[PDB]
């Protein structure tokens, strides 16, 4: 008995892990993304004047 | 008028987990099993598939039967896992190999006085039983055999019930197991006697549904599951709402089975359409009927258009028009005659209901009984006469102790269904 | 749930080294027995129940017992780094080798060490509640390994009974050799293996060294680079057992789809991502490409050429990030093709297995990282090329009597050797009639 | 990113963008993952917000209506409460408990000392002047401060059966927090540390300092903290059951070890 | 063979599992606004024969067709919820309002002496967020009340 | 109407301390001995079983005796000992030997008048007396001999009152002792003439319960002397609490007990269910009542399916309706009639009590009179005879005096009780 509940409440949480670790990573993702473009178009900008 | 469900093998138990979870959703189930909905008429008819337990909760009427636990540990784990009665779980010490025999034979034997016995209590508990719902794959193990041992135990204790199969059957381009043509022969020959009408669903088709209708880039298992889900909570529906028109499965049945033997059927559930295309087409009964004879939207990979329909049913959820949906049968019917076998003078019923599912503003689900169900018999009596006459195989059947003489009598079943059905295709007047 | 290793011999211990260093390293075991704890989820999990089982402090101890007639390399497995993993009873050694005499081992040596070793088998088995198999690895090639393994397969067979024995078995290369027995004991190993064992895996060390120039850029392999590549072919197989997945495998399922007939046992092997960690980041590895890979010759970890016979069963094992439909769509674009050959009484040829974790990167190791890989075992007609060979190559010496006086001295009947070329004929004749066609009517 | 515009493109995007405006927006009560994280994080926030506890009086003996906290003689450790490890049972609600290090007072750790109204029919009453303190022998409640949450929360116990059992060891009874109050399972009693003077020290004022055991009355069977580990949302914690620990299991009356005594801790001067 | 040394080497030896995240099934089926679909719990037969003397207003066809609402009755949710209320899982709390004659549940001193010395302004610090404690009854004390009764 | 309790040996002391802390528990007795109960419905009938000492104090009715004090030492240095009158504490200086013989003739006459003084003190205390209630296992050695020779001693003293024994009996599997057939034969030999009403308890009847019902991992004897102590507070409830059909002792001896050979019964108590199912299903007379006749929850060897039923009787604890109680039982007897008794018209005696065992809603404990019972005396008399004759052990009882006369006695006395139950059950109506 002890032993299906443990089991089961590990599965529980291993499962929300991945998820939230997987929302983290795209979010993650984008913001680089956001980044790169922000300080290329401040380059730019600099090197014209 | 109460349903008992059992669900059998890992194809049966994940089905199953995303049925309740769509059944107790409707029904305003918490998924920690107390009821928190908002009309009288979502409790009004609980009963139909939940029991009551003390101080508001309800547990669902369903037997989980495996050979190995690591699905009921799944199902156990998942998000709505916990409403199910802990001592609904039955399970054994060893697989079943993808061998019907030890499937009926060795290992089914131990449990199946188990399992009875909770069938027996689930059933006699109900002030007044509706007939079983069973949903299992033919070409796995434990469900083909066990299922099947069942059934007929079932059959024996209950024979003036109705007994319902949803049944998962191989696919005509990829096999997922080699030894496929023995358990879909055997089980084919066992529910052709016990069962009165079993519907077939091919994972190949809810592909097809899933790419071509839905655009899914990465379908999974989920998918598959929801929209099987779906369909069998839909075709339930009238015994349970109110409606202009109720309907009931005695009633389906009387309408839909011609002759005893001709009770395999095709299933479709309309409204389907890509989240993108969605914002631009509202739903409307022409739309419906559409998409509901197109066989791109029917879950089995037989075409209609190699065969004639015997008959049909239609089952519509919502407030809409009775004069639609009847001149819409009408035009079908008379604009594609020849589709249609002329001795039977009109061969749709429909029926309607007040109550969509969440979030559509109308449904349908569609049963069809149609010949061309015998192409895929055929296919599966081909394979199997290939493996058979070099005995592919055979000594792990025979080791657990069948005689020959079951293959022959299931292959000679299967034969004089096939011939059934084509002699009723070809029929006429005179 | 359970399963027992069981490894005899040089080949058998060594392999046994490199495999027990991966299910440690995959499962999380400590050198000396013990496991980290984990804080970011709150209990510990199953998994090692399979290949390890934990005392009341919580030491790990794995499953398996080491059988040799010489004590110099399992007395260099109890001095080495893992010394406090294993249980000394489980590591039995003899005093003297078997010489490569197949006679030695099987007469006159392993009679007085079998009984020991039945008996710790005995005690292991007694700490099981769900076993489902053994696992054999052995050599063919050597004396003790042949004779010894003979003689403890057919007490199991005995004891045990219906139980399962699935054997990983290392057979004389094609063209390089080691000894000059080798056909001799190969064949009368041979003969005891057709009645005992349920299905056989064939390597030979020649195509892993082909495969390791190659896919790899290795210059000069040694044998521990080929037993990393069977330890992690043997995870692969065994993976099925220990983690989620959409579509499990039981090691009896192996046995239903692969074995038509009981006799035709013996089953060839080939690992697709076989690929350098240079080489990796400049290509992808889709589903459809690795599934490509697994067919060609260029693949298999046996010299043998699959277009000289015809497909009866395959079994394909994914491990990783896979999704059914590609599987599907992969399997039938390989059914398309004009150059892979199934027998006319097999329609439905394939079984899938999909499970979620992927293959486990070794600190010493010379593969790449890789999100997923695809392993197949499967049986065919051509694998009677290599009994073909080896019978010949008996004949040849046979016909001489070059060695026999060896035999006969250690305690064999010369009739013995013809019994035994008269089964090795009677599988090649099953091997021919099981592939004959009758495609063709009248 | 937007990627090449081959194959599927325009359609993925859409159900991306839906997807993400479902995520967003919606609540999906506890299917959403990243809610339900962002409510821990918030819950373990609120369960550790400081609480200004009572300095010690002057006349230096243990009195009641006055926050305290209860530190563990072998783990050193603090009696903590997790108000979301609750489970229904046919008796009522209950609440799991533990012991915890902590780094000063906060609304999982501080209680208060209550009196009962029945004595074991051979007390000495306390003459009136000593109403506030606690003495030996004398039934007290333990209870939560009013600021934690509406329903106060008492420290109650049950007997061991087969359907009663310690949270991790499973091998005594079983301690857990329930609105439940004012009952025959809520009441305490404390004793000497010496043994030899256990009862000449009846019914006398107790010290603010004092190591002392606490049994509970309905049962006669003293609280201890053991060693046993389980990890929850906060990290690792210990367990909290009653039971006496013998060094000898053969003679199971007899000595106690340290992890069968207790202390009061007041705030600093 | 040299073994491994620290415990993050074997950690960072496996790699995390793969997981496939099943699709929602809002985004198979759902035609409405996805953030906020309608509820239809309505049928013709009560929708259609109202009391138009008494005072509530009729439906025309295309009102009946095309009206999104709950029905009006709520009877036995209403009990339902009232039940569980008492029981604990109810949102609205109906309980806690009064206590039963001989059904106490905190002793009268703990509200006379340190109960009424509760700062409201640190309560209202510490609640703020997006977080509130749960109001858990007192069943047990109820239930007791109700089992020694003739 | 009070009892008075007496304790013998290792098992009767093991059980009455459970026994004396449930009782406690129910009443609200603090082990100090005062009252801190919150309804006078608690208090009104502790006299039955508690003496009142002044200023507050109660002292519960029961005399400890055992032959070696290590039990009785464990016992009084226990958590609740100190409730226990001091003088009420009789022990001797040396062991029963696990002896019968020993046991009866040799050091039971050194304490048998001590304990018949505090006995008769106690008796005689009473304003009116009930009867005597005895606790003590059959297969020891104190127990069987010195609890039957007191048994004699009270039954020649009084004689009009009610003698009840609750009993352990030798497990058929596993034996705890090796000369377990002589103490077992020579006590039932003396309880057949001396007793009026005897429950025999088989502990692997416990083991089943605790692992098939409640699914306990390890169980250990706290677990079994839990339902024992359920068990025997529950016989008495009605006893000492009001109802709406009050029940008594020597009611159901008189409804029970046909002709007067005949007094020995099997017990059991239906709301056992696992602690995470229970959750999941309300109580209710139906349930109950099925679960109360299944063999699965009755604590003897002997299933009922291989007898038929001579008289039983069920005390129902909770405010219920007296309609369900009476239909419940003429369905059952109607639907299982061939295992029923035809010469009485009806077997089944019901009561009902106001006052259930706590976090209970309903309860009922099942006292049956069945036939099966005299396979058990069967299989005991047939290894008595394959140990007597052998002279397997006997010199120690010949060396403690006895005439051997004395065992072909005991086994022609049995031989002729085991004889009735076979000619009662195949009696006929003729
Ligand atoms: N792949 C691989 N092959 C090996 C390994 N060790 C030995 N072999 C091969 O197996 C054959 C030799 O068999 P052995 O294991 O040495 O024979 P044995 O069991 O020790 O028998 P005895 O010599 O009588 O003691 C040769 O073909 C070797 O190339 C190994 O670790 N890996
Ligand atoms: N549609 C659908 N098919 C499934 C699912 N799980 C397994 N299957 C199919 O069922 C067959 C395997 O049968 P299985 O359930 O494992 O048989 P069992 O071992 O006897 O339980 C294969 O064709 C799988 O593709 C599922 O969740 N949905
Ligand atoms: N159910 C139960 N059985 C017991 C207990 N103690 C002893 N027994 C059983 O009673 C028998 C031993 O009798 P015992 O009491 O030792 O006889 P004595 O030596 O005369 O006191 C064995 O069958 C034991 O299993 C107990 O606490 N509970
Ligand atoms: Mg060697």
């Amino acid at each position: 008995m002890d032993a299906g509940d443990a089991r089961v409440e590990r599965l529980r949480r291993v499962n929300r892990y991945k998820a939230v670790q997987a929302e983290l990573a795209r979010e993650r993702e984008e913001a680089e993304f956001q980044a790169m473009r922000e300080r290329k178009i401040s380059a730019a900008a600099r090197d014209e004047a | 008028r109460e349903i008992v469900c059992v669900q059998a093998g890992q194809c049966g138990n994940q089905i199953g987990s995303k049925f309740w979870e769509v059944i107790s959703d409707e029904h305003g189930v918490d998924p920690t099993g107390t009821y928190q909905g908002d009309s009288d008429l979502q409790l009004e008819r609980i009963n139909v598939y939940f029991d009551e337990a003390t101080g508001g909760r309800y547990v669902p009427r369903s037997v989980l039967i495996d050979l190995e636990p690591g699905t009921m540990d799944s199902v156990r784990a998942g998000p709505y896992g916990q409403i199910f009665r802990p001592d609904n779980f039955i399970f054994g010490q060893s697989g079943a190999g993808n061998n019907w025999a030890k499937g009926h034979y060795t290992e089914g034997a131990e449990l199946i006085d188990s399992v009875l016995d909770v069938c027996c209590k689930e059933a006699e508990s109900c002030d007044c039983l509706q007939g079983f719902q069973i949903c299992h794959s033919l070409g796995g193990g434990t469900g083909s055999g066990m299922g099947t041992l069942l059934i007929s135990k079932l059959r024996e204790q209950y024979p003036d019930r109705i007994m319902m199969t949803f049944s998962i059957i191989p696919s005509p381009k990829v096999s997922d197991t080699v030894v496929e043509p023995y358990n879909t022969t055997l089980s084919v020959h066992q529910l052709v006697e016990n069962s009165d009408e079993s519907m077939c669903i091919d994972n190949e088709a809810l592909y097809d549904i899933c790419f071509r209708t839905l655009k899914l880039t990465t379908p999974t298992f989920g998918d598959l599951n929801h929209l099987v889900s779906a369909v069998v909570s839909g075709v339930t529906c009238c015994l349970r709402f109110p409606g202009q028109l109720n309907s009931d499965l005695r009633k389906l049945a009387v309408n839909l089975v011609p002759f005893p033997r001709l009770h395999f059927f095709m299933m479709g559930f309309a409204p389907l359409t890509s989240r993108g295309s969605q914002q631009y087409r509202g739903l409307s009964v022409p739309e419906l009927t559409q998409q509901m004879f197109d066989a791109k939207n029917m879950m089995q990979a037989a075409d209609p258009r190699h065969g004639r329909y015997l008959t049909a049913s239609a089952l519509f959820r919502g407030r809409m028009s009775t004069k639609e949906v009847d001149e819409q049968m009408l035009n079908v019917q008379n604009k594609n005659s020849s589709y249609f076998i002329e001795w039977i003078p009109n061969n749709i019923k429909s029926s309607v209901c007040d109550i969509p599912p969440k979030g559509l503003k109308m449904a349908v689900t569609f049963i069809g009984n149609n010949t061309c169900i015998q192409e895929m018999f055929r296919r599966v009596g081909e394979q199997f006469t290939l493996m058979f006459r070099r005995k592919a195989f055979l000594h792990w059947y025979t080791g657990e102790g069948m005689d020959e003489m079951e293959f022959t009598e299931a292959e000679s079943n299967m034969n004089d269904l096939v011939s059934e059905y084509q002699q009723y295709q070809d029929a006429t007047i005179e | 749930r359970e399963a027992i290793c069981i490894h005899i011999g040089q080949a058998g211990c060594q392999v046994g080294n490199a495999c027990w260093e991966l299910f440690c390293l995959e499962h999380g075991i400590q050198p000396d027995g013990a496991m980290p704890s984990d804080k970011t989820i709150g209990v510990e999990d199953d998994a090692f129940n399979t290949f390890f089982s934990e005392t009341g402090a919580g030491k790990h101890v794995p499953r398996a017992v080491f059988l040799d007639l010489e004590p110099t390399v399992v007395d260099e497995v109890r001095t080495g780094t893992y010394r406090q993993l294993f249980h000394p009873e489980q590591l039995i050694s003899g005093k003297e080798d078997a010489a490569n005499n197949y006679a030695r081992g099987h007469y006159t040596i392993g009679k007085e060490i079998v009984d020991l070793c039945l008996d710790r088998i005995r005690k292991l088995a007694d700490n099981c509640t769900g076993l489902q198999g053994f696992l054999v690895y052995h050599a063919v090639g050597g004396g003790t390994g042949s004779g010894l393994g003979a003689l403890l397969l057919e007490r199991l067979s005995v004891d045990y009974g219906k139980k399962s024995k699935l054997g990983y078995t290392v057979y004389p290369s094609p063209q390089v050799s080691t000894a000059v027995v080798e056909p001799y004991n190969s064949v009368l190993s041979t003969h005891s293996l057709l009645e005992h064992t349920d299905v056989a895996a064939m390597l030979d060390n020649e195509a892993i060294y082909d495969l390791t120039r190659r896919n790899l850029d290795i210059e000069r392999p040694t044998y521990t680079n080929l037993n990393r590549l069977i330890g992690q072919v043997v995870s692969s197989l065994t993976a099925s057992l220990r983690f989620d997945g959409a579509l499990n495998v039981d090691l009896t399922e192996f046995q239903t789809n692969l074995v038509p007939y009981p006799r035709i046992h013996f089953v060839l092997t080939s690992y697709a991502p076989v690929i350098s960690a240079e080489k990796a980041y400049h290509e992808q590895l889709s589903v459809s490409e690795i599934s490509n890979a697994v067919f060609e010759p260029a693949s298999m970890m046996t010299k043998c050429d699959p277009r000289h016979g015809k497909y009866m069963a395959c079994c394909l094992m994914y491990r990783g990030d896979v999704v059914p439909k590609d599987v599907n769509a992969a399997v039938a674009t390989i059914k398309t093709k004009r150059t892979i050959q199934f027998v006319d009484w097999s329609p439905t040829g394939f079984k899938c297995g999909i499970n979620y974790q992927p293959p486990t990167v070794v600190p010493g190791g010379d593969l790449a990282k890789v999100q997923r890989a695809v392993c197949m075992i499967a049986n065919s007609t051509a694998i009677a090329e290599v009994f073909a060979r080896i019978d010949h190559k008996f004949d040849l010496m046979y016909s001489k009597r070059a060695f026999v006086h060896w035999y006969v001295g250690e305690g064999m009947e010369e009739g013995e050797f013809s019994e035994a070329r008269e089964d090795l004929a009677a599988l090649e004749k099953d091997y021919e009639e099981v592939g004959a066609e009758s495609a063709d009517m009248d | 990113p937007r990627k090449a515009l081959l194959g599927n493109w325009f359609e993925e995007e859409a159900y991306m963008r839906d997807r993400k405006r479902l995520l967003d927006s919606c609540d999906r009560g506890v299917v959403d993952a990243a809610r339900e994280t962002q409510r821990i994080i918030a819950k373990v926030k609120h369960h550790n917000s400081a609480y200004p506890m009572a300095e010690p009086h002057e006349d230096g003996y243990l009195h009641f209506y006055a926050p305290l906290m209860l530190q563990n003689a072998a783990t050193l450790g603090f009696l903590s409460l997790d108000l979301e490890d609750r489970t229904l049972r046919p008796t009522g609600w209950h609440v799991a408990c533990s012991t915890a290090p902590a780094a000063g007072p906060a609304l999982r750790n501080c209680f208060v000392l209550v009196p009962a109204p029945t004595g074991p029919t051979d007390m000495i009453p306390a003459p009136p002047d000593e109403q506030d303190i606690v003495h030996y022998g004398q039934p007290f409640f333990i209870m939560t401060v009013p600021e934690l949450c509406d329903n106060p929360l008492s420290l109650l116990s049950e007997p061991k059966g087969p359907l009663s059992a310690s949270k991790v060891t499973g091998k005594h009874q079983d301690v857990f927090f329930s609105p439940d109050g004012a009952s025959a399972e809520a009441m305490w009693v404390a004793d000497f540390a010496n043994p030899d003077h256990r009862e000449d020290m009846r019914d006398l004022p107790i010290k603010a300092d004092a190591v002392l055991v606490i049994r509970h009355n309905h049962t006669n069977t003293p609280l201890a903290s053991s060693k046993a580990v389980f990890f929850n949302d906060f990290g690792p914690e210990n367990e909290v059951c009653c039971g006496r620990f013998v060094n000898n299991p053969g003679t199971p009356c007899g000595p106690m070890k340290d992890e069968n005594y207790w202390t009061f801790v007041h705030s600093e001067n | 063979f040299r073994g491994t040394k620290t415990d993050e080497e074997l950690a960072n030896a496996k790699p995390p599992s793969c997981f496939h995240e099943n699709a929602l099934p809002e985004l198979l089926f759902y035609h409405n606004e996805i953030t906020n679909p309608p509820k239809n719990l309505l049928t013709v037969n009560e929708l259609s024969y109202t009391n138009a003397k008494g005072g509530e207003e009729v439906n025309t066809l295309h009102d009946i067709l095309h009206k999104e609402g709950v029905s009006k009755k709520r009877d036995k949710t209403i009990a339902i919820r009232r039940e569980l209320g008492f029981i604990g899982y109810g949102a609205p709390h109906e309980g806690s309002l009064l206590a039963s004659k001989g059904a106490t549940a905190t002793p009268l001193d703990y509200t006379m002496r340190c109960g009424t010395t509760t700062d409201q302004n640190f309560l209202e610090s510490t609640r703020g967020g997006c977080y509130k404690p749960p109001v858990i009854p007192a069943i047990g004390r109820m239930q007791e009340k109700q089992r020694l009764l003739t």
